[PDB]
């Protein structure tokens, strides 16, 4: 909704590098390091 | 069935969002996780296109009773966990 957060989803959905797609286990063992 | 991808600056949005409870709610900080990880495993998968639009072909849906939303988009084979914004 704010321009910030548009170009933030944008560039996000943008991102083609493919190392920064954690699948959803690996994202979320990584979550529960921390403050876990 | 299509492929479930996070990107990793979701992590950044969360956080974010944990600073306004921890140490004085951080009962919150599991509540609005599981609930993320919910939208995100079963409510989206489930049906993806029948979330509100956010802008253009992304979705979003929100992680109520927080006002923050998890912004998504939908291709034919994947569906990608954008943001974890205020709302
Ligand atoms: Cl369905
Ligand atoms: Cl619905």
């Amino acid at each position: 909704i704010s321009e910030a957060n548009q170009a933030l989803i944008e560039a996000r959905a943008n991102d083609t590098d493919d190392a920064h797609w954690s699948t959803i286990d690996d994202f979320d063992k990584r979550i529960r390091a921390r403050l876990g | 069935t299509r492929r479930l991808r996070v990107h990793n600056g979701v992590e950044d949005d969360l956080f974010e969002a944990f600073s306004y409870y921890a140490d004085a709610a951080p009962d919150q900080i599991d509540r609005l996780y599981n609930l993320f990880v919910d939208a995100v495993t079963k409510r989206i998968p489930q049906a993806p296109n029948a979330f509100a639009p956010l802008f253009k072909h992304y979705r979003h849906i929100y992680l109520r009773p927080f006002r923050y939303y998890v912004a998504y988009r939908t291709t034919d084979e994947a569906i990608d966990i954008l943001a974890v914004r205020h709302g």
